[PDB]
């Protein structure tokens, strides 16, 4: 879902299903949704181990 | 799995189901062509004595007529009448039928010596004895899902005032009334008027003092709640049942008079005077009904019925109930939250879904009703008109009990409860320890 | 004389006086249209009520048709008797099956 | 609810007044029952708070 | 009369006045070359419509030779019933011995 | 051998069968002259109510016939039939064979619950639910391959 | 297949969605795993029968 480059299937009902499903809560998935050319970015962790 | 082996902590051996008796009750809940006799019937006594020890022939001779059928027990839905085939039905129903009815009894009464080992003896708290404190199933606070009577609401009015005690009746606040007649029946009635039908004998009538004590409604809490979720597997709710015909189908009897130099009827198929014979089988008689679940009856058996007239009853009331955590538990943080619980009252447990009889519309008898999202049917919820197109998707997933009985977040038994038993692999021997130790408060 | 399309007709002495042989021949000849020309005066509340007090009286007759057939029957429960002083009051389990030939 | 009216039709009364309400998220408390133990603690409910 | 190597001979009036004991012995008693100088009007695909219409008559007039032995039958579900505001409608499960001596 | 464990990965006790009725279902396939009245019945009945309900007699004497003959269920290529002998035909039939027909209707719904313990529930996608986007057999976009 | 004559629907299916799902898992699943294959379906030549 960074990668931006693949097209989504057709309904936007269904489309965005997934979008919310799988970013959230996952840890490398954006925080704002992608810009239009420039790099997505990852989430700061609040601490490394 | 956890609470499976907690069931099995307690298989120590304290008792056990016999596993030929356990199939017997697994197929009465799998019962398709499962008769509706039974359950008019079930509405018909109502769990009295003066009823049930009158109905004896015909109930001996309906289970008979079942366990030489389905090797599968009869008047599984109601516990009162259970325990009644066990006490006041001797040895005239069959040796193995019997040892069946002889399991279950002691299989609920096994249960409750649970609670008198993990209780600390020691003296009372205002204002109940503390052996009750531990297991939630010996609570006043709780009340069986289907009570035929005010027995449990008795035993509850006389807890203290500063623990709350509302039972709300249909929107108002109970009324007792003693008996009821043909001529009293009043059935469309709104009002907070309760009935105590069920007694031993039409010359007591008593109002506030509660019919046998107070173990019984422990022995119906027990049953209700861990027996038959257990057996079911879901897949049963409760229902409300329209008072109006049940009446009205079987006081319909066609009986032909008897030549005086001829013997009793006995044989159903060849003698034309038995009344289950096909010319005495006419739509909408009783005789009809019989016939439809092949259920063999005598003659002079089918006149004991009359008694119905007398001990009648009314509509299926929804009884909320509020009780704020019970003693010891008490403390300025929580005393405004309360714990609601739903409970019909005279209703019926349907122990099977059943669609495909057209040979009885939905609704002429039974107004289905999820007490509990314990008693939830997956299939006859969904498919009892009116219901809405767009939620027979959802109603698989989610039960749908409304929150007039009572929700998920303030009912005493929560959700995951009911996906326990969907998720039991342990077998029947195991769940019934293993609910047991789940009831136990905290 | 009943008459089942008419709500305001069924009384409990109309249907005593039809046998219940004949009771529900009668109601199975009838036509299912319901008159609304003739209400009952509480209506289908009542009507419901009424037809339920008639068949109740005809089957008490209905035994009494049968009553040099059975036996005489006997109090369920213990509790009443007449000489209780003496003698302790039984009931009998009623599992037994009455004829008189 | 308080029970309003006879419950001889209360069932039926139900369903016409919440069926809209429930269908258009998902029900919190029974999704949590399919959660696989070690699931449920990952940030994928977010309703561990 | 019916001649069965002619298939513009079949009329149902032709089935229904031969019984049905006879019917089928009448079947099996004629020859088996079929005769094309005499064509039903809808040809062999009418001919076939029209020897089932003949059968169907004539067993429910075998019926009524058994009518006598058989007893009337009821409705075998619900949702037809005269008197449906007060009672309800049953069904027969259709499992009895129809006979009358 | 990788989807036999599978096939017993769902085996855990979720529904069992009998082997009785297996027994006797896998003699009804393998039933050489298998009596071709039973076809004829098959369209006859058209799977109805109408007509089930009123040949509801033969049924019973022609399966108590075929208990009392090899020893395995009738009907058994039609589910239509199966159910409604379930739901319809009572204590005429010998429960030793109805035992086969609980064994096989039950064994069906058992299936079908293996797709909701395996679905997450909330929203439909237009037009359909989601816990039917996951098994094929729950899709009406397939069809039963012999409809009445 | 009607539950009585006085039906007749045309734009009404009959009995629900549950019913076509039996159906299909029955053919499909339980039919092929009896017989091992060796079933057909056959065009019913309803004129004879």
């Amino acid at each position: 879902y960074l990668g931006r480059g693949a097209p989504p299937l057709l309904d936007n009902a269904a489309a965005v299903y997934l979008r919310n499903a799988v970013v959230a809560g996952n840890r490398l998935g954006p925080a704002q949704p992608v810009p239009v050319f420039g790099c997505a970015q990852v989430p700061r962790r609040a601490g490394m181990d | 799995a956890f609470r499976d082996a907690r069931g099995l902590e307690l298989g120590v051996g304290r008792h056990a189901m016999a596993p030929a008796t356990i199939a017997a009750v697994r197929g009465a809940f799998e019962d398709r062509n499962y008769p509706a006799v039974f359950y008019l019937l079930q509405a018909a006594i109502h769990g009295s004595e003066h009823v049930f020890c009158a109905l004896a022939r015909l109930v001996v001779q309906c289970i008979t007529s079942y366990w030489n059928n389905t090797r599968c027990a009869a008047f599984v839905n109601d516990y009162s009448l259970v325990s009644y085939v066990v006490t006041y039905l001797g040895g005239d129903l069959p040796e193995e039928c019997m040892a069946v009815y002889r399991d279950l009894v002691a299989h609920v009464e096994a249960l409750a010596q649970l609670v008198d080992d993990f209780t600390l003896t020691g003296p009372e708290l205002g204002g109940q004895a503390q052996a009750e404190l531990n297991h939630l199933m010996r609570d006043p606070a709780l009340l069986p899902p289907l009570v035929w009577d005010c027995d449990a609401l008795m035993r509850r009015a006389a807890l203290d005032r500063h623990r709350d005690c509302r039972v709300s009746a249909g929107g108002h606040d109970p009324v007792y009334a003693a008996a009821c007649n043909v001529a009293t029946a009043d059935f469309n009635r709104n009002d907070g008027q309760l009935l105590h039908n069920t007694q031993a004998r039409a010359a007591d009538a008593a109002d506030d003092r509660p019919h046998r004590g107070a173990d019984w409604t422990v022995h119906h809490k027990i049953y209700y709640y861990v027996m038959v979720p257990a057996f079911s597997r879901g897949r049963c709710c409760t229902a409300g049942v329209r008072f109006d015909r049940v009446y009205a189908t079987l006081q319909n009897m066609v009986v032909p008079e008897i030549t005086p130099g001829e013997d009793c009827p006995s044989d159903p198929v060849t003698d034309p005077a038995h009344p289950l014979h096909p010319a005495n089988l006419v739509a909408n008689t009783v005789n009809a009904m019989f016939h439809n679940g092949r259920v063999v009856v005598d003659g002079p058996a089918m006149l004991t019925l009359q008694v119905l007239a007398h001990n009648m009853a009314e509509r299926t009331t929804a009884l909320l109930c509020s009780a704020a955590p019970d003693a010891g538990a008490n403390t300025a943080s929580t005393t405004n939250m309360r714990i609601f619980d739903g409970a019909l009252h005279a209703g019926i447990l349907l122990m099977a879904p059943q669609h495909l009889d057209h040979t009885i519309q939905n609704g002429d008898y039974f107004y289905p009703l999820p007490v509990h999202a314990l008693f939830a049917g997956a299939d006859h919820v969904a498919n009892a008109p009116n219901f809405p197109p767009a939620l027979r998707d959802l109603s698989r997933q989610v039960p749908l009990v409304p929150p007039a009985l009572g929700a998920n977040y303030f009912s005493s038994i929560r959700q995951p409860v009911v996906q326990h038993v969907r998720e039991s692999a342990a077998g029947e021997n195991a769940l019934t320890y293993a609910l047991m130790a789940g009831y136990f408060k905290i | 004389v009943p008459q089942f399309h008419r709500p305001s007709t069924v009384t409990t002495d109309s249907v005593r006086a039809l046998g219940m042989r004949g009771l529900v021949l009668a109601t199975n000849n009838s036509q299912f249209i319901m008159d609304n020309n003739h209400p009952h005066p509480q209506g289908t509340q009542g009507a419901v009520r009424e037809f339920l007090r008639g068949q109740a009286a005809a089957l008490t007759d209905l035994g009494l048709a049968h009553a040099n057939n059975t036996f005489t029957p006997q109090p369920m429960f213990a509790g009443d008797a007449p000489a209780a002083w003496l003698r302790p009051a039984f009931g009998l389990r009623r599992t037994y099956s009455p004829f008189v030939v | 609810a308080a029970p309003a009216g006879p419950a001889a039709d209360m069932q039926q009364l139900f369903l016409n007044a919440w069926g809209q309400r429930l269908a258009h998220g998902r029900v919190r408390w029974v999704a949590e029952g399919q959660m696989t133990p070690e699931q449920f603690m990952q940030p994928d409910n977010a309703n561990l708070a």
